């Protein structure tokens, strides 16, 4: 019930990180896209950042709070589950040998990581209802693109922690009818 | 010259020809959630031969699937998936198809052959026409 809103907020933050990445070092434009496109649509020549969902690890038992609706005398139970999702964040930017202001795709991924681990961005993301854990590795790997050249597709896993709320119903009671029996 | 001219144009003289509703890619933008949304040119009728391809059912994740294929020979420039470009789309028998392979031959000869997958049922117009 949250991956839509989370993906929207993550897209906003990723586009902000790309706008900042345009300032320190320079690329021709950028894009931020989801890797598994639900319809047939191509990879972009421009330097882009991809993101994808990988896991979802619930953390701790669900916490159930009880809220009275006061109208129908029904205890609405609110089950909050803490969630650590894992986002595979990758980058793609072909390297031109002729140009001199070179910025490999590993560097764009590294800047995204370092931006998303700074304390100010952490506090902003906190104000946007989730947070970010540590990124412990950035894997720069080589492959062949469709032009039979060599390209790097670095990627790292970013753990994003938040809560998701479930609303259900339960019956209330305002009485105590005991039976005091004698041994 | 034979690799010039148009071999499919003369081949259409003897064999029959189906009419498909072709539609060409125009631009493509990211909506919210970073998925791209494709948009296209105006649809237009195309004269083509749409032969079958043997489609076989398979199993994935313990379910059963099947990919529906048609091989279209058309006298037009047909482009599928490309860097910064999405594939084209044609309507036939109330079914949407998008190109998957690309037999080229256009700039050589003017015609082309493409393998196209089915996508789903067509939208039905108020008058009953099987077009979007």
């Amino acid at each position: 019930m949250f991956d839509g809103e989370l993906i929207a907020k993550m897209v906003v933050e990723l586009n902000a990180a790309m706008t900042s990445a345009q300032e320190a070092l320079q690329f021709p434009d950028f894009e931020v896209v989801q890797k598994a496109q639900p319809t047939q649509q191509g990879t972009s020549t421009r330097p882009t950042i991809f993101f994808q969902k990988l896991f979802d690890i619930p953390r701790g038992w669900p916490a159930t709070d009880w809220h009275l609706d006061n109208t129908t005398r029904k205890y609405v139970e609110i089950t909050r589950q803490h969630v650590e999702t894992t986002f595979q964040i990758s980058s793609l930017h072909w390297q031109n040998p002729e140009i001199t202001h070179v910025v490999t795709a590993s560097d764009i991924a590294n800047y995204v990581r370092a931006y998303f681990q700074a304390r100010s961005t952490i506090e902003r993301v906190k104000e946007l209802d989730f947070l970010i854990l540590r990124v412990s590795q950035i894997s720069n790997e080589a492959f062949e693109n469709d032009n039979h050249q060599f390209e790097f597709h670095p990627s790292f896993d970013m753990v994003v922690t938040y809560n998701q709320y479930i609303r259900l119903y339960e019956n209330a009671a305002y009485s105590a009818d005991g039976v005091l029996i004698g041994v | 010259m034979i690799p010039g001219a148009n071999l499919l144009r003369m081949a259409f003289g003897v064999i029959g020809t189906q009419i498909v509703k072709y539609r060409k890619f125009e631009q493509r933008v990211k909506n919210d959630q970073a998925q791209y949304v494709s948009m296209f040119e105006e649809p237009f009728d195309l004269a083509a031969s749409v032969q079958r391809v043997r489609r076989d059912q398979y199993v994935q994740f313990n379910l059963e699937f099947q990919r529906n294929y048609v091989m279209i020979f058309a006298n037009f420039e047909m482009v599928d998936l490309d860097r910064d470009v999405a594939g084209d789309q044609f309507l036939w028998t109330g079914r949407v198809f998008q190109l998957e392979s690309q037999g080229s031959w256009f700039y050589q000869d003017g015609w082309g052959v493409c393998l196209a997958v089915d996508i789903g049922a067509a939208k039905l117009t108020d008058d009953g026409k099987p077009t979007f």
